[PDB]
């Protein structure tokens, strides 16, 4: 392990904290189909 | 076939910087055997404020391109003559472009001479009348006086411009200096026709 | 070395040689009313007639009525002699983008 | 505070600030990856399903052309504004109208 | 010559620049990759 190390990657510092952020008040599922809805609309 | 579309394209490219030419032409076929046998061509033309300015034709087998001390000894004695010089053209081979002596003898030349534009370009800069190629915009320099105006509208320093190489075809043929101005119209597919104004900087070579 | 840039006076383009636009922009709207829903989640007090129920709309209603409490600053330029060039727009005189 | 530990004596007071339910008219951000342009974040407005047994997001057919999305397993993501700001930038910019 | 003690042994596990497939500078989930699936 060194200090230089953290930064490089897609995995490092950079690119996976600074670029980018684990973040709170989220949420994921799998998209489905219905017609019902309008296009400015989610269910 | 460069010599041949060199030998029409010089005197096109005098006239479009506006200059008179001050030898007679010759014809084409002493102008092969003065390149050949004499090693280069001279071609002098004046300027509208008096400058004069002299092109050098260099063949590709003469020996001012392959040895330093012959074109440095040339280039001495030619800025040594009194005549009101403002700009010399050393036309060579593209391949003299990599030659690291040849340019170490032009930057020297350069250095000692520091009131007088030197400046070495390939032949294909000179193969065609430049300006008429469908591929180019408008090129046109600007004076510093409205180039001022326009920086002082648009709140503007002449180093945030977009820049052009002095060396630049277009800009050769406009006779561009560092530190000008050039204001290009150019074809637009969005609004049917666009103007910029382009910084121009130093020469490449 | 000197770290501390110096200080800056803030320079007003007179109103009758503004160069920028007299309509606001869809980003500057959406700035205002979120700016001052935020200040009306902050106090509640408005001069708008009309009762609303969240800040948001009382923020929409405000700046569509011309009573936003507001100013829009366009930084123009930043003079390396200490001048900050900007221009002051005041969105209740100002053209309101397509916010629907 | 949380609301089951609340006390009798309790009441919201100017100043408050109350986190509560999503309910349906509230918007949001839908996202799926890759982002690859800029209608692969939109705002939509939320449709609550009372159903239970429902875990999917659901959306029209039509909609999928903003994420190249289809429903053969593809997720996505979606987070509701919380702050007074982001709401009013998300339904005045970030709409997918 | 004969001793096996100090062999190489990298000689017995052996038979004697960017990865193009690989998703390095693609941003997405580990656990969404199911929306690269060509269908
Ligand atoms: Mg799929």
């Amino acid at each position: 392990p060194s200090i230089m190390r953290r930064l490089p990657r897609k995995e490092g510092r950079i690119r996976k904290s600074l670029l980018g952020s684990q973040v709170w008040s989220i949420s994921r599922s799998t998209i489905c189909g219905n017609s019902d809805l309008h296009l400015d609309e989610v269910g | 076939m460069a010599m041949q579309k060199l030998f029409t394209y010089i005197y096109e490219f005098i006239e479009y910087r506006k200059m008179v030419l001050l030898e007679e032409k010759v014809p084409y076929d002493k102008f092969v055997q003065m390149v050949l046998n004499t090693g280069f061509f001279r071609i002098n033309a004046e300027t509208l404020n008096h400058g004069i300015v002299s092109v050098f034709i260099f063949g590709a087998n003469g020996k001012y391109v392959h040895h330093g001390g012959d074109m440095r000894t040339l280039l001495t004695n030619t800025l040594n003559e009194k005549k009101h010089y403002e700009e010399l053209i050393l036309i060579v081979d593209k391949p003299v472009l990599s030659k690291k002596n040849i340019l170490d003898i032009i930057v020297e030349q350069r250095a000692a001479n520091p009131t007088i534009v030197i400046n070495i370009y390939p032949y294909h800069l000179f193969c065609i009348n430049i300006p008429k190629v469908s591929a180019i915009p408008k090129h046109k320099l600007i004076t510093q006086e409205e180039a001022q105006e326009f920086l002082g509208r648009e709140y503007l320093q002449p180093q945030d411009l977009m820049q052009i190489s002095a060396s630049d075809p277009p800009v050769v043929w406009l006779g561009g200096r560092p530190g000008d101005f050039v204001q290009i119209e150019r074809p637009s597919e969005t609004a049917m026709h666009a103007v910029v104004i382009r910084f121009i900087t130093k020469s490449k070579i | 070395g000197f770290v501390q840039a110096s200080s800056q006076t803030l320079v007003i383009i007179p109103d009758n040689e503004r160069i920028t636009s007299n309509v606001l922009t869809t980003f500057e709207a959406t700035r205002l009313v979120a700016v001052r829903a935020q200040q009306l989640a902050i106090n509640g007090s408005t001069m708008l007639k009309k009762k609303y129920s969240s800040p948001i709309d009382i923020a929409k209603q405000e700046l569509f009525n011309r009573k936003i409490p507001l100013l829009v600053m366009r930084c123009i330029k930043v003079t390396p002699e200490g001048q900050k060039i900007v221009e002051i727009w005041n969105p209740r005189e100002m053209g309101i983008p397509l916010l629907d | 505070h949380d609301i089951e530990g609340l006390k009798q004596d309790f009441r919201l007071e100017v100043g408050d600030i109350l986190y509560r339910d999503v309910v349906t008219g509230d918007v949001a951000f839908f996202n799926r990856q890759p982002s690859l342009e800029r209608s692969s974040i939109g705002v939509h407005r939320i449709v609550v399903l009372e159903n239970p047994k429902i875990s999917t997001f659901q959306m029209n057919v039509s909609a999928c052309a903003w994420y190249n999305a289809d429903f053969d397993g593809d997720q996505m993501n979606l987070w509701v504004p919380w702050s007074v700001m982001s709401r009013v930038e998300a339904e005045l910019l970030c709409s997918v109208r | 010559g004969e001793d096996s003690s100090m062999d190489d042994i990298s000689a017995y596990s052996s038979p004697g620049l960017d990865d193009p497939f690989s998703i390095e500078d693609v941003d997405i989930s580990l656990d969404v990759l199911d929306n690269l699936a060509p269908q």
